[PDB]
């Protein structure tokens, strides 16, 4: 959020500023909000854009702000943290499918969108599934592909 | 017949023929003996004698001294036809050929 005023003014009560011949700083820009409109003198102007002519060298220089090291991309954790995590997973699973069977169980007729309306509570069944499960194959397979990515070329 | 392991009571059913000679084509079988009996010899195991591998199969023994050699060849010590051991190591490696098996997430399902 930025702004650059540009002298809002009142001088004259039958003029507003010199220029008028463009929608571009005129109709093209959002209009005001409402509050600057009220504590703000009315006569407001400015149009703040970027308008750098998008640097290509800095831009290229900057680009990813999270780039690790290369000899860091090719670590593999470890194993020990990886087995129990996945003993930690397999029992919420468990009771993500304890809940999922009662969902499916109770199948009312209720129509959904009264269904919608008692969700609110604890009942959450579909509502994790992917979020362990692909965090389960995002740890296994990088996991599996890291073991065999530093093997046929270390010995 | 040839699906049993029996490999010798069809040359005395070849005995009796019900029709010309039945031999021009008992000539391959015996060839099928041959290359069966060998391929079977081939792998892993413990040095039967010169008379089983010789008289038992076929061959009284005119040229079957010769015709090990001629074969395979397994040269021959004090009266015994060793196989060597010819056990493969299970390379662990499997880099190559399962790779895309490593991938089998990636590059079938969409993400």
């Amino acid at each position: 959020v930025i702004d650059a005023f540009r002298l809002i003014n009142a001088n004259m009560m039958v003029l507003g500023h010199e220029p008028r011949q463009t929608t571009s700083n005129l109709g093209h820009l959002n209009k005001p909000s409402i509050q600057a409109l009220i504590h703000g003198l009315n006569r407001h102007y400015y149009s703040i854009t970027i308008n750098y002519r998008k640097n290509e060298l800095e831009q290229k220089m900057l680009l990813n702000l999270h780039k690790k090291s290369w000899m860091e991309g090719l670590t593999l954790q470890d194993y020990s943290e990886h087995c129990k995590h996945n003993e930690s997973v397999v029992k919420e699973m468990l009771e993500l499918a304890k809940n999922y069977n009662k969902a499916v169980e109770e199948e009312d007729k209720m129509t959904p969108e009264q269904l919608a309306i008692k969700n609110v509570g604890k009942q959450d069944p579909k509502r994790h599934l992917e979020e362990h499960v692909d965090v389960l194959m995002t740890s296994n397979i990088v996991q599996c592909l890291a073991a065999m990515l530093d093997t046929v070329v270390f010995k | 017949y040839l699906m049993e392991g029996s490999y010798n009571k069809v040359f005395l059913a070849k005995g009796n023929i019900p029709a010309e000679s039945y031999t021009f084509f008992i000539d391959i079988l015996l060839d099928t003996i041959r290359d069966e009996i060998a391929g079977c010899i081939e792998k892993a195991y413990e040095k039967i004698l010169f008379t089983e591998a010789t008289r038992i199969l076929f061959f009284n023994t005119p040229k079957k001294m010769t015709d090990y050699a001629k074969k395979r060849g397994w040269v021959l010590g004090p009266n015994n036809y060793y196989s060597f051991a010819s056990q493969q190591q299970k390379p662990e490696d499997t880099t190559i050929p399962s790779t895309e098996l490593a991938k089998q997430v990636i590059e079938y399902a969409r993400q």
